[PDB]
């Protein structure tokens, strides 16, 4: 059972953007589908719902006449068409599954799509090593100057998770984001083990692997 | 709509504690209430439905009570991974579907001093004409900490930014990064770069430094 979302990124104010959610692992045509959004640091806000057959749709008043929800039960997809977007629409958008019992509740959620309302252009990041030097050592990767959020960082293709800290991005004065991802490792492991940071910035389709050495 | 009010707004509790949070509906919703848990950086998870019925797979330490307009969620044995935000949600009426404002949960643990590391800018970055110096404060508690930069013993202002992680779901600590950004010309104009750290777990301020080159 899985819901996979897509379509995030930058959108200028007043312009349009389309979100999509693909289902797999369950009888999709038997479930109603919600969209829920979450502004940075804020709570969950319901946006829209569509019935299993697609005959009924409902909308939050703030998006009425602005958003349109639809589904295709042959392609197992739900879509959220978002028009004349506003700064208040900048948020993480989830699609979520539901079934009539009364709507039971959202028991399966998509991983979310980040929508940023801005006139700023999309830029891919550059990745610089945070080299370990002089029992526990620290190393990392500096992910600098990208737009919009988010970027994801893993280490050694996900084989290294313990002691990993990926910091929330900060907005620089240039209007670009930057973050760091660090890992603590035994100092005796330096020059003996390979450490590679894997950086992904889907909006700019930028994929970077950076080996970090002493 | 049906307004959902949650209390408290946030709380701090110890591992193993019995903690209770409250949800209140603006009108009678019988037992048509869901509870969700959202861990830091994760999607919301449905904990229970019909006010008191646990979803399959949900840990037994979670229990819900109440009917009409007043509800509670209780955790009988708080675990490090129970941090994050809890939301109630009514399904007595739609549209609109409404969530409560959420209750934030933090773990109170023993004081832990930060491990401090300093990273000089990479040669690769210097090629671009910018230098980023990074100071790392790792696995400390509580969240409060101060970081100050010193360049040739000169106190720096307005040229650094900080980022702090959410509380760790395993050891309940925080980590912090401070990044000093300078032009290449300014960076090579000075020799000694230091970041000074103050924290409850430290008897004296800790300073880490390096010399350019």
């Amino acid at each position: 059972v899985q819901l996979v979302e897509s379509g995030g990124g930058v959108v200028q104010p007043g312009r349009s953007l389309r979100l999509s959610c693909a289902a797999s692992g369950f009888s999709f045509s038997h479930y109603a589908m919600h969209w829920v959004r979450q502004a940075p640091g804020k709570g969950l806000e319901w946006v829209a719902v569509i019935s299993y057959d697609g005959e009924n749709t409902y909308y939050a008043d703030s998006v009425k006449g602005r958003f349109s929800i639809s589904r295709d039960n042959s392609k197992n997809t739900v879509s959220l068409q978002m028009n004349s977007l506003r700064p208040e629409d900048t948020a993480l958008y989830y699609c979520a599954r539901d079934r009539i019992v009364y709507y039971y509740g959202m028991d399966v959620w998509g991983q979310g799509a980040t929508v940023t309302v801005s006139s700023a252009s999309t830029k891919g990041p550059s990745v610089f090593p945070l080299a370990p030097s002089s029992g526990t050592a620290a190393l990392g990767c500096l992910v600098k100057d990208y737009f919009p959020e988010p970027v994801t960082v893993s280490w050694n293709s996900g084989a290294l998770t313990s002691g990993v800290h990926t910091f929330p991005a900060v907005l620089q004065s240039s209007g670009l984001y930057s973050l760091s991802s660090v890992v603590t490792v035994p100092s005796s492991s330096l020059g003996t083990q390979t450490y590679i940071c894997n950086v992904n910035h889907k909006p700019s389709n930028t994929k970077v692997d950076k080996k970090v050495e002493p | 709509d049906i307004q959902m009010t949650q209390s408290p707004s946030s709380l701090s509790a110890s591992v193993g504690d019995r903690v209770t949070i409250t949800c209140q509906a603006s009108q009678d919703i019988k037992k048509y209430l869901n509870w969700y848990h959202q861990k830091p950086g994760k999607v919301p998870e449905l904990l229970m439905h019909d006010a008191s019925n646990l979803e399959t797979g949900v840990p037994s330490r979670f229990s819900g009570r109440g009917s009409g307009t007043d509800f509670t969620l209780t955790i009988s044995s708080l675990q490090p991974e129970d941090i994050g935000t809890y939301y109630c949600q009514q399904y007595d009426n739609l549209p609109p579907l409404t969530f409560g404002g959420g209750t934030k949960v933090e773990i109170k643990r023993t004081v832990a001093a930060p491990s401090v590391f300093i990273f000089p800018p990479s040669d690769e970055q210097l090629k671009s004409g910018t230098a980023s110096v990074v100071c790392l404060l790792n696995n400390f508690y509580p969240r409060e900490a101060k970081v100050q930069w010193k360049v040739d013993n000169a106190l720096q202002s307005g040229n650094s930014q900080e980022s702090v992680t959410e509380q760790d779901s395993k050891d309940s600590t925080y980590s912090l990064s401070s990044t000093l950004t300078l032009s290449k010309a300014d960076y090579e104009k000075h020799k000694v770069y230091a970041c000074e750290v103050t924290h409850q777990g430290l008897s004296s301020p800790v300073t880490k430094s390096f010399n350019r080159g």
